[PDB]
């Protein structure tokens, strides 16, 4: 198996049965011996697996309104960059049809369902399939791996019947979840140093590469 | 290999314990059968050490009890900021520093206490305080209340968080021994991690939220129309007004043309002359370059890869001679014992703080703080206590590690057994030099008294007599004057008005600073900090060298760190346990210390601090009458102590009225010490079988039998009150005479 | 106890007085070295025998940091002579 | 001092003086003929007690004294 | 900016430095020296890749070094006004 | 390794060390040359050396410190202060010489060298020889004050301070 930047300490417990397994862990941050809460190794997998799933919607969510808008297809003032929707007001915002923080409290309560939910499952794993939920519960029950709950919602289409591309697929979304993870802590960071967004930064790039890079933006 | 190791929920979290007073040691949870054990509960609450034998154990409870007491300090700090939010004439002190006194605490209209909310100008009614709070949020460029507000919100929900970790790191995730002896681990965060990013933000914060405002605020405009400091990030351009070379970014720090930030970046020295103090742009320079030596310090020791010290073996690479084996051994003496790392760490702040308030007042940091006697007078005696006390706590616990901890069989070290095999040479020449000192540092004054007395004063130790110059110090002020020439070319000015270079600060029509002069008068006094010095250090070190046996007493250790004699044998053996030694000391520190303040609360108000009129003549608050009347001890009674009380004895029916209660009640709780110093026990115990007699007459006995307290017991209510009483004295008189006349 | 407790080698002080001399006779102050400044500042001195330097004078300063470097070098020397003949590097 | 501070802190100091006398040259040629202990305790109390007393005593009859003369009433 | 002295005296410190610590000249990961100077074989456990055992924390070092040696170079060849 | 401090004699149970202070050869020969340390020899000459030197020195700080510093007669006047002193000490030296020994008694010296060589013991020790020191003490020292002041104030001889 391929390693990077490995060590003895990472590989006496990183043996490749994880998706996504380089043994690449520096810090030691997933050592089985002593660890709990927030640093063990069971909630470390969940946590990459759950943070790249959302990075990948967030990339896309990101990119789309600036992409779409730069055609003919949305109208203008709703294409905005990422920081000018609203989520950073001294950026700019827009005015919905309702107040942001208005806004902010119906996300937390549909948010709030469904994290709890989801967490329940974590620590308590066939929990969420009894109590009775408006009969969604028939279909919540998880699968005794918190991260791969399938079921007739979370996996309707029921890929990955046999075990290799189960594997295969598992490998992919990690590997997409790390690529996104990057390409957001890259927009993060981007957004500061150059005032516009990922898309014009692209485009800025691939007109005068050697005018528009890191070492000609050490200015703003 | 350095890991996070924690263990689960290792105690439970219940009520249960709340209720049985006295649960964590064997002997108190059993009940009280007598008065003494009600006192044994609290002497014992916090040595853990005494509880369990468990190193583990005993780590976790000092882990929780750090979060506890950052949870108070937080708290504490939340209460500051929302008192000067809420209850304070900051904003309008903001448009006139000079003219207002700050004040943040407003009383109630009870019982005619309303008196005490003076004329603290602003159209304002309040206590004037001396914290130096203003000046502090003025430096950091806080222009409104609401901007405190927010900060005592924060600090709040700070308290809560660490009150939580404290919960989470003894109940549920409780690290384990390992994690705790990972030395090097921990200094290499606390010098990069804690203080170097810690620095390095605060530049941050000061060249991007400091600079901009107090340059709008010292250019002379109102604090209400300086614009907001986000508004200094958001649009570059008011940025580059100020200073232009914000206009180029961050291309030249890259491409290192570092001069190009000259302008926010100076090596200056002196004072600013509009405010009185520190030139921030100096201070913002000074905390970037502190952040970069911190974080190229965190990066000594080895945690994990092959980079990195040893520290274990530096220290057994440290040896010669005269001294053995050296410094082998110290790594798992200092890896083991809790009590050693808190006496070297009480020792190191308890400097530390002496050294800050040694600096604040000739370098003042602060924007119109020289000019603020009440606040300089009031932070340089506290910091002086505080660094005291602390250095006396250093003693007391090297003494508890020396009874407890120390083990020759299983942690012997040579530097240790060859300290303890010439003991009585180390404590024969320190009171030698005691004495000597006392002599040729006291007896001067009563030469000097006995000559005024006898009508020579031509026979005394003055400038206008017998001259006793300190040619040393004198010769260290004028090279410090010269360093800008010579020894430091990039700097302006020297590093402090008070070395000599010729100039005075003046803002207000008041004096900030100036060169310092030295004479016969300070050669006196120095000697005098000197010989208190050693007195109280003598008497430390006799405690911890002495603690675990003496000829006397061949077998010490078996009775104990705090034990309060062996008996009245051997011609009597009072006092003799390392606790004595301790309690002894800190009569002396406390006398130093007095002495220490008073010195420079004289000096401040004769050579110093003043007024200066539009003609260019200072006036000194007492006129320079230093040099000639603080040579003998009348002076001090007739000059000082009979003419600077003036104050606070006149303050009645004023706003100063409750500085003459505290005087009161300060001289009356150091009076009602000395009955607890001066007696023993024997004699209230029969008093009591007295008193308990009238009371079983009455059928109104209690179970719990009156004890009077132990002799040790007696020793500490004794010299707490002392201490208490002594310092809340100079506390009223000091305060009451620098806001009247300052 | 021994009767040469130092333990004299005789090569030590001429070896720390030349590696004192050497080095600090680079002119990099302003065209003078440390030892020529304080060579050059002994003279006047003794020019106004036997009154004493002024407080103001400029010996006292190069005479110290001479001194310090002088002192330095040899107790170096004298700790990697006889360290490096019982192990202790 | 002697009715504060206590015996056994003095005697432990004492000893550390005679070892120092014992061991300085051209001092050893002289030897004290009675052992130096430290004051007893009752002693010790009686001491203090009377330096109590003798500064209460002077203090008072000199501030009196020079108050009623100074002005004569 | 590219081929001024300040680059060139950057980028051979950089390199001469790595060369260093990766060719046994310099303490490393795998090579720790002694009171007396005298590095030492250390197993270090890392894994590298490299032939020489030349690890990641190794290069890391290395070039934080080498820029501090580069700025130091830099600043006062200056000063000086060599530069 | 070698280390420097050693038991004193070799005997680790006697209470002191052997320190460069107190072993080093110079010293040894420096403390054993002094008058106070010649055991052979007639206590009466040592005294006369030690009082040589004492009053010789004591004769500064009277005269430049005392009340008539300043006045035409300051040398003599100091110089009395001197010779007081050094009658006082006199006195001193014969009170603890007839409180100390008794005329039969023998030395109490030690009568054995650091290499346990049997020596006599010093006649310092006795009535005798501690009755002859006080007087070579006396008789030196007056004469020191004396000789002292004739230097200063007789033959005015160019001294810095005087
Ligand atoms: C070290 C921190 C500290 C300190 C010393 C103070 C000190 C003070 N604050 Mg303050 N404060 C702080 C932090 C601090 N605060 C913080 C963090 C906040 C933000 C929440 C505030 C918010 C605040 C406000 C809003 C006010 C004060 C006020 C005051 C002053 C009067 C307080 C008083 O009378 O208590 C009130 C009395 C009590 C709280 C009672 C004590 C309770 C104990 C447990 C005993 C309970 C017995 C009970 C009273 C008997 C009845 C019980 C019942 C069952 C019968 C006083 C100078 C007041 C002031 O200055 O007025 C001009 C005021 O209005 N503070
Ligand atoms: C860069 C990392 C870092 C930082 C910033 C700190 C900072 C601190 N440590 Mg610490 N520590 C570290 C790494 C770090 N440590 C490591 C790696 C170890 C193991 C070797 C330890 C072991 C250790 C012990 C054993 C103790 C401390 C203590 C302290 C506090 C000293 C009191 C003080 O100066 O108040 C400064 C106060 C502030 C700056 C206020 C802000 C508080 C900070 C920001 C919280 C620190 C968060 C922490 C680094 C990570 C949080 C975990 C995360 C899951 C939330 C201080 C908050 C002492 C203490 O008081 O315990 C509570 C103590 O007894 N530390
Ligand atoms: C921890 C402290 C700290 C923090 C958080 C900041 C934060 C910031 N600085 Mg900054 N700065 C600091 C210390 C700090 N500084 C110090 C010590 C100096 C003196 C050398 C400067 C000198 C400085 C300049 C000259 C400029 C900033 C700028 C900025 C802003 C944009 C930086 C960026 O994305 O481009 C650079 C970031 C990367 C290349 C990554 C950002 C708010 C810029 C700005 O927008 O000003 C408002 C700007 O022009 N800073
Ligand atoms: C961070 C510093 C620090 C820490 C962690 C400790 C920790 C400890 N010390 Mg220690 N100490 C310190 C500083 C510190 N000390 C300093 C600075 C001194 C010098 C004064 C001492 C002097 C000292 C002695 C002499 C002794 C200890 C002891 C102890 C141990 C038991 C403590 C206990 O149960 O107290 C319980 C707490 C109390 C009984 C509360 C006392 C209340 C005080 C006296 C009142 C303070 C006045 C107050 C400020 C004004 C209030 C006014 C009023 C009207 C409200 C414990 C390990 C004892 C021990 O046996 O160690 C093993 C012991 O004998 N320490
Ligand atoms: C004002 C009161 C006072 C005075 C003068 C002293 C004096 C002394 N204390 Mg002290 N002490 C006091 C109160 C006082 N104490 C109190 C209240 C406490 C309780 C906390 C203590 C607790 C204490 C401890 C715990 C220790 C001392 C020590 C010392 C000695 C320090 C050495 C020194 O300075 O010798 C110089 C002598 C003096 C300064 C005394 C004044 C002499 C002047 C010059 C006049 C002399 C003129 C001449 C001789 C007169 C002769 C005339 C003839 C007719 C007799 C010294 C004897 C320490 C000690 O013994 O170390 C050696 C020590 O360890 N004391
Ligand atoms: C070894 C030869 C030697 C001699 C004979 C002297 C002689 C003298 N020196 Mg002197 N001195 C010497 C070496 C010597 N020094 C050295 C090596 C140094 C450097 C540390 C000094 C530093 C020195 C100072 C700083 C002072 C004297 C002073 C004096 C005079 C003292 C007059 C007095 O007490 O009033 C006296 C003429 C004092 C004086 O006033 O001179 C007239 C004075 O202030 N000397
Ligand atoms: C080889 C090329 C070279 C050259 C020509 C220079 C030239 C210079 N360097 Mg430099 N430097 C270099 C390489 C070089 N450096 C390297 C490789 C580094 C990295 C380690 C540094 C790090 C460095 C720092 C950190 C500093 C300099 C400074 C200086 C200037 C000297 C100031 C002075 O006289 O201090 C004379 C100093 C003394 C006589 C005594 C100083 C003692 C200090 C106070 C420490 C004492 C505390 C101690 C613990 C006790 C000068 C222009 C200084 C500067 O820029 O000043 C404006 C400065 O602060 N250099
Ligand atoms: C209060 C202290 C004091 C004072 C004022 C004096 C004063 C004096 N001493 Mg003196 N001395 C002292 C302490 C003191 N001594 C001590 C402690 C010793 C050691 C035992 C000596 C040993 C000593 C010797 C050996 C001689 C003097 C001599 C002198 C005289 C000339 C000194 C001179 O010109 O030197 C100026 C130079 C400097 C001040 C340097 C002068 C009267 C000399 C003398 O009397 O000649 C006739 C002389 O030969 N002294
Ligand atoms: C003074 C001379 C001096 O300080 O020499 C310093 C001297 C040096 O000792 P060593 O070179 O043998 O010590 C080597 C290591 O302990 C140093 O880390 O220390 C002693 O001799 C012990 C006595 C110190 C306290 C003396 C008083
Ligand atoms: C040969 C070869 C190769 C190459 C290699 C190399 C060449 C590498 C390099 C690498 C590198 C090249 C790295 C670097 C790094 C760097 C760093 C990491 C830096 C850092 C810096 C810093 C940290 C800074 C700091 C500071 C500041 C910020 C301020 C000023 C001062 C100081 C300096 C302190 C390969 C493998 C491809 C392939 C095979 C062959």
């Amino acid at each position: 198996r391929q390693l990077w930047f490995a060590s003895k300490q990472s590989l006496s417990y990183l043996n490749g049965s994880l998706p996504g397994d380089y043994g690449f862990d520096p810090l030691g941050l997933s050592d089985p011996e002593g660890a709990g809460f927030w640093f063990q190794p069971r909630w470390l997998s969940y946590g990459e697996v759950f943070n790249g799933r959302t990075a990948m919607v967030g990339v896309i969510g990101c990119l789309a309104p600036e992409i779409l808008g730069k055609a003919g297809l949305i109208p203008p003032e709703t294409a905005l960059p990422w920081f000018k929707t609203g989520v950073f007001p001294p950026a700019g915002s827009y005015e919905y049809w309702a107040d942001p923080y208005t806004l902010f409290v119906f996300e937390l309560g549909l948010v709030g369902f469904a994290e709890h939910r989801r967490y329940q499952d974590w620590s308590n794993p066939g929990s969420m399939g009894k109590q009775y939920f408006l009969g969604l519960e028939k279909g919540l029950g998880g699968s005794g791996d918190p991260a791969y709950p399938g079921g007739p919602f979370f996996n309707p289409l029921g890929l990955g019947k046999d075990e290799k591309s189960m594997w295969d697929y598992k490998v992919k979304e990690v590997k997409n979840g790390r690529l996104a993870m990057l390409a957001m802590l890259g927009f993060f960071v981007q957004a500061p140093v150059t005032g516009v967004g990922p898309y014009q930064n692209l485009l800025d790039h691939l007109a005068d590469p050697f005018n528009n890079n890191i070492f000609t933006n050490f200015k703003f | 290999e350095v890991k996070i190791l924690v263990d689960k929920d290792p105690v439970k979290t219940s009520f249960e314990e709340w209720a049985k007073p006295g649960h964590f040691s064997r002997t108190i949870a059993k009940g009280p059968d007598t008065t003494t054990w009600i006192w044994n509960l609290h002497a014992d609450a916090h040595d853990f050490d005494s509880h369990t034998s468990d190193l583990e154990e005993i780590s976790r409870k000092v882990f929780s009890a750090h979060f506890g007491q950052l949870s108070i300090i937080f708290l504490w700090l939340s209460g500051m900021y929302f008192h000067g939010a809420r209850f304070s004439n900051y904003e309008a002190w903001l448009s006139d520093p000079t003219h207002i006194g700050p004040s943040a605490q407003v009383v109630w209209p009870i019982v005619g206490q309303e008196i005490l909310n003076g004329d603290v100008g602003g159209g304002f009614r309040g206590i004037q305080i001396t914290s130096g709070f203003f000046q502090m949020w003025r430096a950091s460029g806080i222009t409104s209340e609401l901007q405190l507000y927010c900060t005592a919100i924060g600090a709040l929900i700070f308290a809560a968080l660490m009150l939580f970790a404290g919960w989470f790191h003894y109940h549920k995730a409780a690290p384990k021994l390992a994690w705790f002896q990972d030395v090097e681990s921990m200094l290499n965060h606390h010098l990069a991690g804690l203080l170097g990013l810690g620095s390095l933000g605060w530049a941050g914060h000061q060249v991007h939220v400091s600079l901009p405002i107090n340059q709008f605020l010292n250019a002379g405009v109102d604090p209400k129309e300086i614009p907001l400091p986000h508004e200094f990030i958001l649009n570059r351009d008011l940025l580059s007004q100020l200073y232009p070379s914000f206009a180029e970014g961050a291309t030249p720090f890259f491409t290192l043309n570092w001069s190009k930030y000259a302008e926010f970046l100076t090596f200056r020295g002196g004072l600013d002359p509009v405010t009185g103090g520190l030139w921030l742009t100096d201070i913002a320079h000074h905390h970037l370059a502190i952040a970069i030596l911190f974080l190229i310090a965190g990066h000594m020791y080895r945690t994990n890869w092959g980079i990195g010290h040893g520290l274990k073996d530096i220290l057994e690479a440290h040896k010669g001679p005269f001294t053995g084996q050296g410094h082998k051994g110290l790594y798992e003496i200092l890896t083991t014992s809790w009590h050693a790392q808190l006496s070297l760490n009480l020792a190191m702040l308890g400097s530390l703080t002496i050294v800050v308030a040694h600096h604040m007042y000739s370098m003042p940091p602060y924007p119109y703080l020289a000019t603020d006697y009440g606040t300089q007078l009031s932070l340089f005696t506290h910091h002086m206590w505080i660094g005291g006390f602390l250095i006396v706590g250093a003693a007391a616990h090297a003494a508890i590690f020396m009874v407890r901890d120390y083990d020759p069989t299983t942690r012997y070290n040579d530097l240790l057994d060859r300290v303890l095999r010439h003991r009585d040479a180390i404590i024969s020449h320190l009171n030698w030099a005691c004495i000597f000192l006392g002599f040729h540092s006291f007896g001067l004054y009563i030469h000097n008294d006995t000559m005024s007395a006898l009508g020579r004063p031509q026979d005394m130790f003055s400038d206008t007599a017998i001259q006793l110059q300190p040619v040393f110090a004198q010769w260290i002020q004028n090279t410090h004057a010269l360093a800008p020439g010579a020894t430091a070319p990039s700097a302006t000015a020297s590093t402090s008005l008070t070395w000599g270079g010729g100039d005075l600060v003046a803002v207000g029509g008041k004096v900030a600073l100036l060169p310092i002069p030295l004479g016969t008068a300070d050669f006196l006094v120095h000697h005098i900090h000197a010989f208190t010095i050693h007195v109280t250090v003598l008497i430390l070190l006799k405690g911890v060298l002495f603690a675990r046996s003496s000829r006397l007493i061949p077998d010490k250790a078996n009775l104990g760190f705090r034990f309060p004699c062996d008996g009245p044998g051997r011609g009597g053996t009072c006092q003799v346990s390392a606790w004595d030694h301790v309690f002894l000391g800190l009569f002396w520190m406390y006398n130093s210390i007095s002495v220490v303040i008073f010195h420079f609360s004289w000096k401040m108000q004769s050579d110093v601090w003043g007024s200066i009129s539009d003609q260019g003549v200072v006036t000194h608050i007492t006129g320079g009458n230093f040099a000639q009347s603080s040579i003998t001890i009348n002076g001090w009674l007739r000059d000082f102590l009979w003419a600077q009380a003036s104050q606070v004895i006149q303050s009645y029916g004023s706003s100063l009225s409750a500085y003459g209660l505290f005087f009161l009640g300060a001289h009356f709780v150091w009076a009602f010490s000395l009955m607890f110093l001066f007696s023993g026990r024997g004699y209230w115990q029969e008093l009591i079988e007295s008193i308990v007699w009238a009371h079983n007459k009455l059928k109104v006995a209690p179970a719990t039998q009156p004890r009077a307290l132990s002799i040790v017991q007696g020793r500490a209510v004794g010299v707490t009150h002392y201490l208490l009483g002594g310092i809340a004295t100079t506390w009223a008189f000091f305060l009451a005479r620098i806001i009247a006349v300052g | 106890f021994e009767r040469d407790w130092l333990r004299t080698d005789l090569n030590v002080i001429g070896f720390g007085l030349i590696g004192w001399l050497a080095p600090s006779s680079i002119p990099a102050i302003n065209g003078n070295s440390l030892t020529g400044l304080f060579f050059s500042s002994i003279g006047p001195e003794l020019a106004h025998f036997p009154t004493g330097p002024a407080v103001t004078s400029p010996f006292w300063l190069w005479m110290v940091l001479w001194h310090l470097g002088l002192f330095l070098t040899l107790t170096f020397g004298q700790i990697g002579f006889k360290g490096r003949s019982e192990g202790y590097f | 001092m002697f009715l504060i501070s206590w015996r056994g802190y003095w005697q432990e100091l004492i000893e550390t003086l005679a070892w120092a006398h014992e061991r300085t040259p051209l001092a050893n040629l002289i030897r004290w003929r009675d052992k130096p202990v430290a004051l007893s305790i009752v002693q010790a109390r009686l001491v203090g007690l009377a330096h109590f007393s003798v500064g209460y005593i002077f203090t008072y009859a000199a501030f009196l004294i020079a108050s009623t003369s100074g002005k004569f009433g | 900016y590219f081929g001024s002295p300040t680059n060139l005296i950057m980028v051979t410190s950089t390199t001469l430095l790595l060369f260093a610590g990766r060719f046994g000249l310099a303490p490393s990961a795998n090579r720790k020296a002694t009171a007396g100077l005298k590095l030492e074989v250390r197993d270090a456990g890392l894994q590298t890749g490299d032939p020489a055992g030349f690890t990641l924390a190794d290069t890391l070092a290395c070039g934080a070094v080498g820029h501090i040696i580069g700025v130091g170079v830099v600043l006062g060849l200056k000063s000086i006004s060599v530069i | 390794t070698y280390q420097v401090i050693q038991p004193i004699n070799g005997d680790p149970f006697i209470g002191s060390l052997e320190t460069p202070i107190t072993s080093s050869p110079l010293i040894a020969w420096y403390l054993s040359n002094l008058p106070g340390y010649r055991t052979a020899v007639d206590p009466l000459l040592r005294g006369i050396e030690v009082g040589l030197a004492h009053g010789y020195l004591l004769v500064g700080p009277f005269v430049i410190t005392g009340p008539l510093r300043n006045a035409p007669n300051h040398g003599a006047v100091g110089s009395l202060g001197a010779a007081g002193l050094i009658v006082i000490l006199s006195i001193t030296l014969t009170m603890y010489g007839i409180a100390s020994f008794k005329e039969g008694d023998p030395s109490t010296a030690p009568s054995l060298t650091l290499t346990g060589r049997k020596k006599v013991p010093d006649p310092l020790q006795t009535a005798d020889g501690w009755a002859r020191f006080t007087g070579g003490f006396f008789f030196g020292g007056i004469s020191g004050v004396i000789w002292a002041y004739f230097l200063l104030y007789v033959l005015d001889l160019p001294y810095f301070v005087k």
